[PDB]
RNA sequence: CGUAUGUUCAA
RNA sequence: GACGAUCAGAUACCGUCGUAGUUCCGACCAUAAACGAUGCCGACCGGCGAUGCGGCGGCGUUAUUCCCAUGACCCGCCGGGCAGCUUCCGGGAAACCAAAGUCUUUGGGUUCCGGGGGGAGUAUGGUUGCAAAGCUGAAACUUAAAGGAAUUGACGGAAGGG
């Protein structure tokens, strides 16, 4: 019967977002931190919040979680933006097209004007999964 | 009372009534 | 499609639609010029023929009735007639 | 494109669409998306018409530009393959993005915290983002969508026929939409190719991220 | 079987009108249908229509302008005297400001207001508004 | 006092929008009762049609709640109907009045057969359906008055209709459905295409673009 | 609405759908009025003029708002005739 | 109130379907209405399959299976927990439960 | 549905004549059995002789002795 | 395996 | 029907027997929740995957030893059918229905048939039948509800989880 109520969890997640840098994996230090950065009216409540904070810190330090943490934030921007390849994936020497869209590109008056290769069309048109149960 | 048995009740009642008139004619 | 032009449908659209349901009904059948490998003369044969057409004089079967278009005898060349 | 040679499709765009597979639709066809396909391939795949893709793309761009305040344009992608593409578009054009979960009540609950009243809505997929499209119906909100061959068109006013499934094509279509919006606004030059690479709007699954980061790390160390 | 070509035509126009279609195919075609359509055309309720000749009853394609609320037939074709025309108007038309009752009279097929002007009663064909 | 939360409420308070018909013209969803109070505050008159208790069966007994039907409207082209259910009668009435104001629609009034003077009747025969109740509004000769039951007669007077013949079918004892059906009939007067509305519509500026600059200056901060 | 004199007695004149020509009612919250900006002939850049289209809620519900807008644009020259 | 569009049975374009007898109680049930269950299982249970293996006289003898087709009336199917009650919308689902 | 042909006046008249017997208000006043069976014989009032005073027990959910007379 | 019943009115 | 159980009783459910019947042929009977509880003929009105029959078209696979056609399969179209999914077509008291829609914006044609619940499908007359009965079919009198669909609870010798 050790499930923590929303009041324990709401305080603990907030403390790690707000004061992550001053927290760590030790319950005893975290317990002392909560005494000055928060007004916890009872000692038992304080030790429960510090308990969850200690549990969260391990998880927030081995991966991202519901809680936000600048260090994890500044990496998300870097992947989402910083990884622009040297050459685009679209920049391909040979682009493969089937005679169907090649004749379409002829309507696009772009057929023979491009650097593209024509594949042999697929034969048999077996593209539907067999019908039946499951 | 079930309608089917209410029908059976009346059929038996009718048969009795027809015997009562076949006896008087 | 709310605004579909019913006066001028595509020939592909008319060719798909049922012959009676076309804008102006037309048969899907036709007549043909059948030449059996023997002799030289040409026979006019209905596409959906119901009778076994015999090349008179030559006395050979030109087409066999089916549930639809008549089945031409093997070795017989046919060409669609135009009206 | 108003049959204007300045807005015609260039050979550079054609290679971009072909490379990203934007011309390949699904095996199913919506009856209201019939006018946008070209021909079914021999493997059941419907080919989307690129002229019609371009026309609707520019028609969508003209609708976006008509909104005076760029913040009044909302761009949404519930699916992850398009969350990065949408936020960039919102950074490059000043739109208000909603990536990830769309909380119901956003456009209709006046007292909700994230309550907003956009003048124009752009979504990545009508099926996935069905909540914003259905909700827009309560507040007189015109809607623009990227629709595949098998995509419903209910409450969708401008549908851009494109492969809104593949990662490359979804990002490319948002890139082309962003570029065309800026060109009409005059923010960027039209004869000069855009500085933003198309790959910046491409969603990258985690497996590729750790694969390439260690490849870059081993490249740097040696 | 088809007992009334005019009823089939007016119903077909009414359904396409409600569905927002721009054109409706009407089959088969009759002089009564064409004269009825003309009465609606002269009042702007429908656009141009093209009768199509099939060496048969005929087909028509009507251009719909999104103005009809309802084009309904009256069956059977009751005889309408001039005195009883007003009671027919109160029963068939939403208001006297608009809407017409199409009458077939000896003078010709015409709307109820033209019949009143020409002082001719007749047999009622239908209505539109 | 009134701090508007919606853009429409912001423009109304800033006196940028005049008359409800401009809001009605673009069919904007009103979401604040103060907008209605701003335009028609003095002329609106309210009436409690019915206080109908409803009960929910529970273990401990019957949970009685009170439903209030309130009809609102100035006696000149505007009428609204509001239904609210709550634990208290007084709370239900106040909530119904708010909902009644939010529901106000413009009433189109026409002429029986003259076109002399101001409009006195409904433009044409209009029917309203709610559940089994069918209420049919019929144009009436000038000087006829309102020939109806007491329930629709209150709504029709509040709509400003001066002459109207009526025809009700169904369980009119269901005052909730009876009133709603009448309200539906009145509502669709302006949804009925009379040939006088045939002339091509001229498109004006939406309030969200005509005052897009004012909204950016104020509503972003407020 | 005008009396015999010709004074406008309607409270307001409601818009009509640009495709179905139905009146857009005061409570039709699914209706839209979407502006499509017109570019300069040479620049291809918003010059300040826009085309306006109104669609009623019913057309949007049917999913026909796409072809209504597209067909309106082709009529207005926004979309090339060889679409 | 109608509960099922197909009236609880698979009869659509015919008048009469021959009945069959329930496997448990032998009640007459129409063949299209009977809850059917084609049971395939090994003659020997998985507990005893090991003992038969080294008791067998063959090096690689595959155990024959038991093919029994059961037909259940509605009462027996519900009682024997072959089928259960479902909600309003859960009833409409027709795919068999996952393996 | 109902017939509507221009020469169906007899069929419509005949049908309404038959279906008018199916509401008890019409059949009570037009069959004659009701008037024959009516103790007043179609009169508003009637005189009589009190045979005896009788008490009728009121129906549930009430309880009382209603005072009556056999006449 | 195998059991049935619950006086009248009344919130 | 007999019997054995079960039970307070058990003229039942369970079990052991078992007559009529069940079966074939010939003559009757004319009713069923004879149900899609939904008349028929005709027109219009969304989409999608199938399916059965017929025809037409088309890469390719397989047998017909090679050819030929023909079959088996694959991809479509058309027509008639049994249905299914979806839909703010529209309707409806709702359950629901692509018809139960195109209805107060009320009329394609036409047949049968209902008018609060009972009494009562009873009486009586006619008619059919070997009979059982079928068909036609009232009245006196009595009554303020009977009923439909759906909601919330409670209950269940219903299920599932605690
Ligand atoms: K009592
Ligand atoms: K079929
Ligand atoms: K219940
Ligand atoms: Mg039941
Ligand atoms: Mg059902
Ligand atoms: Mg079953
Ligand atoms: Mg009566
Ligand atoms: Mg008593
Ligand atoms: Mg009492
Ligand atoms: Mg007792
Ligand atoms: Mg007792
Ligand atoms: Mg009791
Ligand atoms: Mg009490
Ligand atoms: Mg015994
Ligand atoms: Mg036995
Ligand atoms: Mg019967
Ligand atoms: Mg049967
Ligand atoms: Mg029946
Ligand atoms: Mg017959
Ligand atoms: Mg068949
Ligand atoms: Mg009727
Ligand atoms: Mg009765
Ligand atoms: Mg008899
Ligand atoms: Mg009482
Ligand atoms: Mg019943
Ligand atoms: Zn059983």
């Amino acid at each position: 019967g050790r499930v923590r109520t929303k009041t324990v969890k709401k305080a603990a997640r907030v403390i790690i977002e707000k004061y992550y840098t001053r927290l760590g994996n030790d319950f005893h230090t975290n317990k002392r931190v909560c005494e000055e950065i928060a007004i916890i009216p009872s000692k038992k409540l304080r030790n429960k919040i510090a308990g969850y904070v200690t549990h969260l810190m391990k998880r927030i330090q081995r991966g991202p979680v519901r809680g936000i943490s600048i260090k994890l934030q500044e990496e998300e921007r870097e992947r989402r933006d910083n990884y622009v390849p040297e050459v685009s994936a679209l920049d391909q020497e040979i682009i493969e097209v089937d005679p169907d869209t090649k004749e379409m590109l002829k309507l696009l008056d772009f057929g023979s004007l491009s650097n593209l290769q024509v594949t042999q069309p697929t034969v048999g048109m077996n593209f539907k999964t067999p019908r039946g149960p499951v | 009372m079930r309608a089917k048995w209410r029908k059976k009740r009346m059929r038996r009642l009718k048969r009795k009534r027809r015997k009562m008139r076949q006896r008087s004619k | 499609p709310l605004a579909k032009d019913l006066l001028h449908p595509s020939p592909e659209e008319e060719k798909r639609k049922h012959k009676k349901k076309r804008l102006v009904q037309s048969p899907n059948s036709y007549f043909m010029d059948v030449k059996c490998p023997g002799c030289y003369k040409i026979t006019t044969v209905f596409s959906h023929a119901q009778t076994v057409v015999l090349c008179v004089g030559c006395s050979t079967v030109l087409c066999q009735p089916t549930g639809g278009k008549a089945r031409l005898t093997e070795g017989c060349s046919f060409r669609r007639k135009q009206h | 494109s108003g049959a204007l040679d300045v807005l015609q499709m260039k050979e550079e765009d054609v290679l971009k669409f072909l490379a990203a597979g934007t011309h390949l639709g699904g095996t199913n066809l919506d009856f209201q998306m019939e006018q946008y396909i070209y021909k079914r391939k021999s493997d059941g795949i419907y080919i989307i018409n690129l002229k019609r893709t371009w026309e609707k793309l520019l028609l969508a761009a003209r609708a976006i530009v008509a909104i005076e305040n760029p913040a009044d344009v909302s761009v949404i992608s519930s699916r992850n393959t398009g969350q990065r593409a949408v936020l960039k578009f919102a950074a490059a054009t000043g739109a208000t993005p909603i990536a990830g979960r769309f909380t119901p009540g956003t456009f209709t609950n006046q007292i909700q915290a994230a309550f907003r009243e956009p003048r124009l809505l752009v979504v990545t997929d009508p099926r996935a983002d069905h909540q914003p499209l259905t909700e827009a119906s309560y507040v007189n909100l015109p809607t623009i969508a990227l629709c595949n061959t098998d995509s419903p068109l209910r409450y969708v006013d401008i549908a851009i026929p494109c492969n809104n499934k593949g990662a490359h094509s979804v990002g490319l279509m948002w890139w082309m939409l962003a570029r065309e919006v800026l060109r009409m606004r005059g923010t960027i030059s039209r004869e000069h190719p855009w500085e933003v690479m198309p790959d910046l709007y491409f969603y990258r699954d985690p497996e590729e991220i750790e694969k390439e980061e260690q490849a870059a790390a081993e490249k740097a160390v040696t | 079987v088809r007992m009334n070509v005019l009823a089939d035509a007016l119903k077909s126009i009414n359904n396409a009108e409600k569905r927002g279609k721009r054109q409706v195919l009407i089959r088969p075609c009759s002089k009564v249908i064409v004269r009825f359509l003309t009465v609606m055309m002269k009042h702007g309720y429908i656009g141009e229509f093209e009768i199509i000749d099939d060496h048969r009853a005929g087909k028509i394609v009507v251009n719909l302008t999104g103005r009809l609320n309802k084009c309904g037939v009256i069956s059977p074709r009751f005889d309408v005297q001039l005195k009883d025309l007003e009671k027919w108007q109160n029963n068939l038309l939403p208001s006297r400001q608009f809407g017409f009752i199409v009458l077939t009279t000896s003078a010709g097929i015409m709307d109820h207001e033209e019949a009143r002007r020409k002082h001719t009663g007749g047999k009622i064909l239908g209505f539109f508004f | 006092e009134w701090m508007p939360v919606t853009k429409l409420g912001r423009l109304v308070k800033d006196m940028k929008i005049k008359s409800l018909e401009e809001i009605y013209l673009f069919s904007l969803p009103i979401k604040e009762s103060e907008i209605i109070d701003f335009f028609l505050g003095a002329s609106l008159k309210d009436e409690v049609l019915k206080i109908m208790p409803v009960q929910k069966q529970t273990r401990a007994g019957q949970r009685t709640r009170f439903k209030a039907f309130v009809a609102i409207g100035d006696y000149n082209g505007h009428v609204g109907l509001g239904v609210k259910c709550s634990k208290e009668v007084a709370t239900a009435i106040r909530g119904a009045i708010i909902l009644a104001k939010l529901s106000i629609v413009p009433v189109r009034r026409g002429y029986w057969g003259n076109k002399i003077g101001k409009p006195h009747t409904v433009p044409c025969k209009v029917t309203g359906r709610c559940g089994s109740v069918l209420v049919r509004l019929i144009p009436a000769p000038r000087g006829t008055g309102i020939v109806s039951a007491p329930v629709p007669k209150k709504l029709l007077m509040m709509a400003g209709i001066d002459d109207c013949y009526t025809s009700a079918r169904g369980c009119t004892a269901t005052l909730g459905n009876f009133a709603k059906a009448t309200f539906d009939a009145i509502s669709k007067t302006y949804s009925y295409l009379t040939p006088d509305l045939w002339k091509e519509t001229v498109f004006t500026k939406s309030p969200y673009q005509e005052f897009t600059d004012h909204l950016v200056k104020t509503h972003t901060r407020v | 609405m005008q009396n015999d004199a010709g004074e406008f007695v309607d409270l307001y004149v409601p818009r009509k759908c640009s495709a179905s020509n139905r009146i857009i009612g005061a409570k039709d919250h699914a209706s839209i009025q979407m502006n499509v900006a017109e570019v300069d002939k040479v620049t291809g850049r918003f010059n300040g003029q826009f085309k306006t289209y109104a669609i009623c809620g019913a057309i949007r519900r049917m999913g026909e708002s796409d072809d209504s807008i597209l067909r309106l644009a082709k009529a207005d020259g926004i979309v090339s005739k060889n679409f | 109130t109608k509960k099922r569009r197909n009236n609880g049975r698979a009869k659509k374009g015919r008048g009469h379907v021959q009945p069959i007898r329930c496997t448990n109680c032998a009640r007459c049930v129409p063949k299209d209405k009977a809850i059917k269950k084609f049971v395939i299982r090994n003659i020997v249970e998985a507990a005893a399959v090991r003992d038969i293996s080294e008791a067998s006289v063959f090096d690689a003898y595959v155990l024959p299976k038991l093919y029994v087709k059961l037909h259940y009336c509605v009462s027996c199917a519900i009682h024997s927990k072959v089928v259960r009650n479902r909600s309003r919308e859960a009833r409409k689902d027709r795919t068999p439960p996952p393996r | 549905g109902k017939c509507r042909g221009l020469r169906t006046a007899r069929k419509l008249r005949s049908h309404r004549r038959d279906q008018k017997w199916h509401d008890k208000q019409y059949k009570k006043a037009h069959l004659g059995t009701a008037l024959k069976a009516n103790p007043f014989g179609g009169a508003s009032h009637a005189k009589g002789i009190v045979l005896e005073k009788v008490g009728v027990e009121a129906k549930q959910p009430n309880s009382a002795i209603r005072k009556c007379v056999r006449v």
